RNA sequence: AUCUGUUUGGUGGAACCUGAUUAGAGGAAACUCAAAGAGUGCUAUGGUAUGGUGACGGAGUGCGCUGGUCAAGAGUGUAAAAGCUUU
RNA sequence: GCGAUGAUCACCCAUGGGUGGGUACAAAUGGCAGUCUGACAAGU
RNA sequence: GAGUCCCAUAACCUUUGUACCCAGUGAGAAA
């Protein structure tokens, strides 16, 4: 959309340049597609509404991301404790799956790990199958950060901490919105993560 | 209308067949989400999440080519890299099948003289890029020698008596050694005093004094009465 | 090149509409523009004629790319009066459909002038 | 004696210099006939002189338009007369191997010196250097040849149909489907707003129920106010001072943030209604007739719904789907309007009086009634 | 493509001689880019003179046969053309000199009342004619001097003669005992050479435009190649197919050998059979 | 893979015996057995014509 | 249209039957007489001594066909261009060859018995 | 159900018979070592190899060569022509 | 003062209502529908 | 130890509100 308001024709392409959009290496790619191609030319009176919805796509991202920072501020002066562990809107949208923040206070640790599988958890108990084991939490950074079977490990102890984080944040009342039993739990779990990343089992 | 079916992969590479109650010779869609000619269509959902990637149910009752498929051709030459020089694309009904089974990494040439099936052939290769329409007579292939190199398959949809040397022209031109020829004979088109085994032997010979050797032919006889796909290859140098 | 290109002279006009005539008491003649492309889609019709002078022209143009698809011959007769006429009703047409059939006691003569109109066009 | 080879190509024009002649008498044989299939062996017979390259893709399409044709055009005249030496016209001419038998008379007029031979000596060295291509070349040529090759065939088509864009009904099939996505999205969009409003006080959607007046009173009353003379676009005006008055619900961040959200919904519905405005212009530059029987965005939605412009002409009249006496109007207004398509669609530039005249006969049928 | 240009329903008796022209009009202009000429004698005393369609040149875009038809008094039995001054050479009853301009002889070089089966004019010195008259003779002609030159008698009668195109007082002759006899024109008291292999009576000889050898066709139903200073066959095509080889040329290639049987057939043959005509890299080449 | 081989296991024992579901049918004599790379999909009946496949 | 091998011209000729007028009186029908190219060089092989029968083979009123293959077998390419197409007469009088044209069906065999053309399976012959 | 005993699906594979194969039949690994086959890519380019062993090169002159123009000749044509042809 | 440029073709009362079967859209703290295990593991 | 990234961010059913129904044919129609 960026690229289409800037320039608009192929001839303008020719004529002008860009480097805040389409970094460095797609330019010479765009002005031989811009120099030789099977496409036709559009007149004013359409380019203008093509304009249109350009702005109108560009000003969507900017509401976008400016929800996604009133996400961050509500999240943050709510539950804080479970965005300095599991981030911003993978706690959302824990909270956003289990209803209230007191009520996803009051589950256990399991509960918090599988949390989002819930189809794949109960086909695989109602047949006498393996259950999952990352849920809705397989999306936080840490579960990114482990690899093999120790996702699957930091997944457990990532949300036996949430869930340590999460009813702290709903069930005290001396809070302080400033995210130190998260800190101090995302130091524990990312030590744990070093001492299972250290490990190999290859023999040396 | 809201079935399902299992897609598999025909002996051709590039072409399906749905197997239901009723199985089905089926394409890739190269342009997915939007029927030609008013086809159905087959969607799989293939594993980022998956991808609702589509299908096109190919009419041999509309298609001679699709009729030659599914009547039983030993080789077909259309495959999913090649470059095919459609003589005769006379609206983008075969064209488009023709297309979506040659890929995306392979060129469909699609020549064609009047304009109002011209303007739908634009019209459809905005959608397939890989199709090239060229609007012109392919009586005179030099005029427009200039916008096609070295096809790989021609295939032959003209239903004009100078069938022959149409075929042999563009074949001079374009083709290249050991390329496939494959020809849609209609009997009552080319002339209708004489049988349509007479006008077969006829265009095979012709054929073969233009040095494309026939290695198959195919009545496609459920579909239609007297025609015929004759699949060549341009020998250019010893038939014998 | 006109729009309603491949129109017939006088003696191939007068034996186009002794066919039609033929063919409508033979119950083999679809009349009328959108029975004709009805009948042009489904893939019963020999040759249809599209009458050049109606009060537009491209409400009938429009067959000449199905007959184009589907390989059928094409061919202007120049007045749908007479058109009309030869089809035996009492209403001008403009456009009319010689329909296929293997039980029809006129086919040499729909093969002669599906023929003579094919080597014009 | 086959001197010099034009070969026309969408890059530019090159003239080569035949080294060895092929054989004229063992032509058909097996290994004249695959030594062009070699290369090995092909770059015995055929070698490069020159190469002019095209000033782009308008000069490609003039010359690849006189190449159809059989004209010679400026740069032919320029790279012939630069390449081939000035041979005298009544003994032992220069000879040319061209692929175009009516091209040589054109090439002859030009430069009586030059005479031009195309058979299958000159064909299929010819064929020789389109099999093979880039490679002969060098190097030294601008652009990929089979890209030139598409732009080249996609503008000689165009410009021999002469395809219009003005006329171009994908850009009305594109603006209603796009206008029918942007219907819900404004729809669900001041839901949520009118929701999120909805605990200030729960009375503005019952006095205003208007999705865009709703969102564009909201977007500057954020409190009680009084003063109310700028809020009439005044007895609804006046009923809503009132219940700021009698304010009967419950930020200031989550304010700010339904203000941006209200600010979106206001400028998806100006982006609407600018869109509404291009389409019932692109249909009468388009489907003028149709526009003038039924309505733009219903004819919009008529050829959308039919795919395109051509299909809802090559359509059959019992057979479209149009949107008793009430129950045959609608057949009536089906095939007067497949008429009306038909008319708009295969004539190259229309106008409006016929589907005038068909909506003159549509409502002297329901007048009739 | 190995097809005809075009047949021509020439006479009504045997062709028996014909060969081509530029035909040198003093008032048209010879269109020799697009027609071709060939003028053919036979014995229904005729001469008569064809332009040919041709499509070797795509300069132009037209009344192809029989343009003139000369007339003798006795059948003819032997044509060569000159090659200038629109001259050729007919032998028959007695041996005429025409030009395509006049319709009747210019000249008649006859040494006695004998008659003369065959002609070939010289290709450089294009002004000395040779001719086989059936006396078992060799008579010479010069055309500046218009006459006769010298003649020698042969123990048997010469079928053909061709003169070498490279050295341009040789020829050679085919006559019927079963050998060739290669003759310097300064000096017709011996042969400088004989080419010796066939078994029957010699038809027709040609040779290599580079003069280096002659093909000879003969009687016993095989054709022979011989280099120039040997005096043996370098080489013999035969065929079931091929019956009395009456006619043999050796096209202007130096590379292949047409021969006109007497079963109809007119074939191509290689003059180095082991050799191919494709283009050779220089690997192969050494 | 086996895991969805195991739910698309009994279709294609009806696509293998199609012979004998409905009586009057009868098909061509092929074997088909289970083809290495398959893909199961839907049928789109389009926008278009109504009431008849639908 | 007929194609003709080698022992029916043959014997046409030890008959006395023109070709093309023994071909009209047999079959009451205009009559295309085709030579293969193998028919051709076998009756060419056949040497000096069927020099008229060579030179009735030329004929303009006998067309003829371009076989495409390596090797003069007759009998082979006659028994693959008629069993190609169907739309072939076989003029012939080798016992072998009469064998396999009437053993693959729908082939019409016409062959010189007495003193005129014979056809068998072409039903309708008058 | 200490009813039933058929069907479908899995496990198992005696006897006879048929077919193939046989220093029994395999399997896994690879920046491993060899033996071969097919296809594809790459200017893959001396039709007789640099501009030149002071025997040489460069400059200039003369001869040679190319093209169009004009003039003359000659043919052909004709009342005269014109035109056309001209190694 | 017609027409092929198209004629024609679910239950109860003395234009209007009563009763429901399918269509889409939206909603539901309506349903399916029930939130894994539990004490060892890694190293020297 | 342990099948989610393969739509529990979902699918289907039920209920509740909003807008409708209960194509082909091919020469008749009117008096
Ligand atoms: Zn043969």
């Amino acid at each position: 959309a960026r690229i289409i308001l800037t320039m608009g024709i192929r001839s303008k392409a020719s004529e002008t340049d860009l480097s805040e959009i389409l970094p460095e290496e797609i330019e010479e790619r765009v002005k031989t597609a811009a120099e030789v191609s099977m496409g036709t030319e559009i007149t004013q009176t359409d380019l203008d509404n093509i304009n249109a919805l350009a702005e109108q796509i560009v000003e969507f991202a900017a509401y976008r991301e400016q929800l996604s920072n009133y996400l961050s501020a509500r999240m943050k002066a709510i539950a804080p404790n479970l965005t300095q562990l599991v981030g911003e809107l993978v706690g959302a949208r824990l909270i956003a799956h289990s209803g209230s923040l007191i009520s996803l206070a009051k589950s256990p640790a399991s509960t918090i790990q599988i949390l989002g599988a819930e189809k794949a958890l109960f086909r695989a108990l109602k047949t006498k199958h393996d259950t999952p084991k990352y849920g809705l939490l397989y999306h936080a950074s840490l579960v990114g950060q482990a690899t093999g079977k120790n996702k699957g490990k930091i997944a457990r102890v990532l949300a036996a901490k949430a869930a340590v984080s999460l009813r702290y944040d709903a069930l005290a009342e001396d809070r302080d919105d400033s995210g130190d039993i998260g800190l101090e739990s995302r130091a524990k779990v990312e030590n744990r993560l070093s001492q299972l990343e250290g490990r190999d089992l290859r023999t040396t | 209308g809201g079935a399902k079916v299992v897609i598999e992969p025909h002996r051709h590479a590039g072409v399906y067949i749905a197997r239901g109650k009723e199985d089905l010779l089926v394409t890739k869609n190269m342009a997915p989400g939007e029927s030609v000619y008013g086809e159905k269509r087959i969607s799989v959902e293939e594993p980022v999440p998956p991808t609702k990637v589509e299908y096109r149910v190919w009419n041999p009752f509309r298609s001679k080519l699709a009729a030659g498929i599914m009547g039983g051709l030993d080789e077909l030459f259309i495959a999913p890299g090649k470059k095919v020089l459609y003589l005769g694309a006379a609206s983008g009904t075969s064209v488009s099948h023709v297309s979506d089974v040659v890929g995306p990494e392979g060129v469909v040439y699609a020549v064609e003289f009047s304009h109002r099936p011209g303007r739908e052939l634009i019209s459809m290769a905005k959608k397939r890029p890989n199709i090239i329409p060229i609007i012109e007579d392919a009586r005179h292939p030099q005029k427009y020698r200039m916008l096609i190199g070295m096809v790989d398959c021609v295939f032959a949809d003209v239903a004009q008596p100078d069938q022959a040397r149409i075929i042999a022209l563009n074949s001079h031109m374009f083709l290249k050694d050991q390329g496939g020829v494959v020809i849609s004979i209609k009997a009552n088109c080319i002339d209708s005093t004489v049988d349509a085994e007479t006008v077969f032997a006829r265009e095979v010979q012709k054929l073969r004094e233009e040095r494309i050797k026939p290695l198959e032919q195919l009545t496609l006889e459920p579909y239609e009465r007297d025609h015929c796909i004759v699949v060549g290859r341009y020998m250019r140098s010893g038939l014998k | 090149n006109p729009k309603a290109f491949p129109l017939a002279d006088a003696a191939l006009t007068q034996q186009i509409l002794d066919v039609v005539q033929q063919a409508a008491n033979l119950r083999q003649l679809k009349k009328g523009a959108n029975e004709a492309t009805k009948t042009l889609n489904r893939g019963i019709s020999e040759f249809i004629i599209m009458a050049a002078d109606c009060e537009p022209i491209e409400i009938l143009l429009h067959l000449p790319l199905l007959c184009e698809d589907k390989n059928v011959p094409y061919v202007f007769v120049p007045s749908r009066v007479a058109l009309g006429r030869a089809c035996g009703v009492s209403r001008p047409v403009i456009a009319a459909s010689i329909t296929t059939n293997d039980a029809s006691a006129i086919k040499t003569q729909i093969y002669a002038v599906k023929d003579k109109i094919e080597t014009l066009l | 004696p086959i001197e010099y080879l034009l070969f026309e190509e969408p890059t530019g024009y090159a003239v080569f210099k035949v080294k060895l002649q092929q054989d004229d008498i063992g032509s058909r044989l097996k290994e004249v006939q695959e030594q062009i299939n070699d290369f090995g062996a092909f770059t015995k017979l055929i070698e490069l002189v020159s190469f002019a390259p095209f000033k782009g893709a308008a000069e490609a399409l003039e010359n690849a338009n006189d190449i159809s044709e059989g004209l010679v055009s400026e740069s032919l005249k320029a790279i012939l007369d630069l390449n081939l030496p000035k041979a005298s016209s009544k003994k032992k001419n220069i000879t040319l191997a061209i692929s175009d038998k009516n091209l040589g008379p054109s090439i002859k007029e030009e430069f009586p010196y030059v005479d031009c031979i195309s058979n299958e000596l000159a064909q299929d060295l010819i064929r020789g250097v389109r099999l093979h291509g880039e490679k002969l070349f060098k190097g030294l040529q601008s652009g990929d040849l089979e890209r030139a090759q598409l732009g080249l065939g996609h503008a000689y088509s165009r410009a021999k149909v002469k395809f219009s864009v003005q006329k171009n009904d994908n850009h009305i099939i594109q603006a209603i489907a796009l206008l029918d996505q942007l219907d819900k999205d404004i729809n669900t969009f001041a839901m949520r707003v009118k929701e999120w409003y909805g605990w200030h006080f729960p009375e503005l959607a019952k006095l205003v129920p208007d999705n865009y007046t709703f969102a564009k009173l909201v977007l500057f009353i954020k409190d009680k106010a009084d003063d109310s003379l700028h809020d009439l676009a005044n007895e609804d005006s006046g009923i809503a001072q009132r219940v700021i008055d009698n304010a009967r619900i419950s930020s200031e961040t989550d304010m700010e943030n339904v203000c941006v959200f209200a600010q979106r919904v206001a400028s998806l519905a100006d982006y609407r209604r600018q869109l509404y405005d291009y389409l019932c212009e692109k249909m009468h530059t388009v489907a003028p007739n149709l526009s003038e029987l039924i309505g733009e965005v219903i004819g919009a939605r008529l050829i959308s719904h039919a795919g395109s412009l051509t299909n809802l002409s090559k359509q059959a009249a019992s057979t479209v789907q149009i949107l008793k006496n009430k129950g045959r109007i609608s057949r009536y207004l089906a095939n007067k309007c497949s008429m009306a398509s038909r008319i708009d669609n295969y004539s190259e530039e229309p106008s409006n009086v016929f589907g005038s005249v068909l909506k003159k006969q549509v409502e002297q049928r329901l007048e009739f009634y | 493509t190995r097809e005809e240009f075009v047949s021509f329903k020439a006479h009504y008796g045997l062709v028996t001689g014909l060969c081509v022209t530029q035909p040198r009009f003093h008032d048209k202009k010879p269109d020799l880019k697009s027609q071709n000429f060939m003028l053919s004698c036979s014995d229904d005393k005729t001469v008569k003179l064809w332009s040919i369609n041709v499509d070797d040149y795509s300069n132009k875009n037209n009344e192809e046969g029989l343009i003139r038809t000369f007339d003798g008094e006795s059948a003819f039995q032997g044509i060569d053309s000159h090659r200038e001054n629109s001259t050729f050479a007919t032998g028959g009853a007695k041996i005429h000199l025409w030009d395509v301009n006049r319709l009747k002889p210019v000249s008649d070089l006859s040494w006695g009342a004998d008659n003369i089966t065959s002609l070939k004019f010289n290709q450089n010195e294009t002004d000395i004619l040779a001719s086989t008259g059936s006396d078992n003779s060799i008579v010479l002609y010069d055309l500046r001097t218009n006459s006769p030159t010298q003649k020698i008698v042969q123990t048997m009668r010469t079928n053909a003669i061709c003169w070498n195109p490279m050295e341009a007082f040789n020829f050679v002759t085919a006559n019927e005992d079963h050998n060739a006899y290669y003759y310097d024109m300064r000096n017709l008291s011996r042969s400088l050479n004989v080419f010796k292999d066939h078994v029957s009576a010699v038809m027709d000889v040609d040779f290599s435009p580079t003069g280096d050898e002659i093909v000879t066709g003969s009687y016993d139903k095989s054709i022979r190649i011989y280099k120039t200073n040997h005096g043996h066959s370098r080489e013999i095509y035969h065929t079931k197919r091929m019956q009395h080889v009456f006619q043999v040329k050796y096209s202007m290639d130096s590379k292949y050998i047409i021969s006109g049987s007497d079963d109809g057939n007119v074939r191509l043959w290689r003059s180095k059979a082991w050799e191919r005509s494709n283009v050779k890299t220089t690997r192969e080449k050494n | 893979d086996d895991n969805m081989r195991r739910e698309v296991q009994r279709d294609l024992l009806l696509i293998k015996h199609r012979a004998a579901l409905d009586p009057k049918r009868h098909y061509k004599k092929q074997r088909w057995e289970v083809p290495e790379r398959f893909a199961i999909g839907t049928i789109i009946e389009d926008k278009s014509e109504f009431y008849s496949s639908r | 249209q007929v194609l003709i091998d080698t022992n029916f011209i043959n014997f046409s000729i030890q008959k006395k039957v023109d070709i093309v007028r023994g071909m009209m009186d047999c079959l009451l029908a205009k009559c295309n007489p085709l030579i293969t190219d193998c028919v051709m060089a076998e009756l060419e092989k056949l040497g000096p001594k069927y020099r008229i029968a060579l030179k009735l083979a030329r004929d303009p009123r006998i067309k003829r066909l371009s076989c495409s293959h390596k090797g003069t077998y007759a009998d082979d390419c006659l028994v693959h261009r008629v069993l190609q197409h169907k739309c072939y007469i076989v003029a012939t009088n080798d016992a072998g060859l009469k064998q396999r044209i009437r053993k693959i069906p729908g082939i019409p065999l016409m062959s010189v018995g007495g003193h005129a053309y014979v056809i068998e399976k072409l039903p309708d012959v008058f």
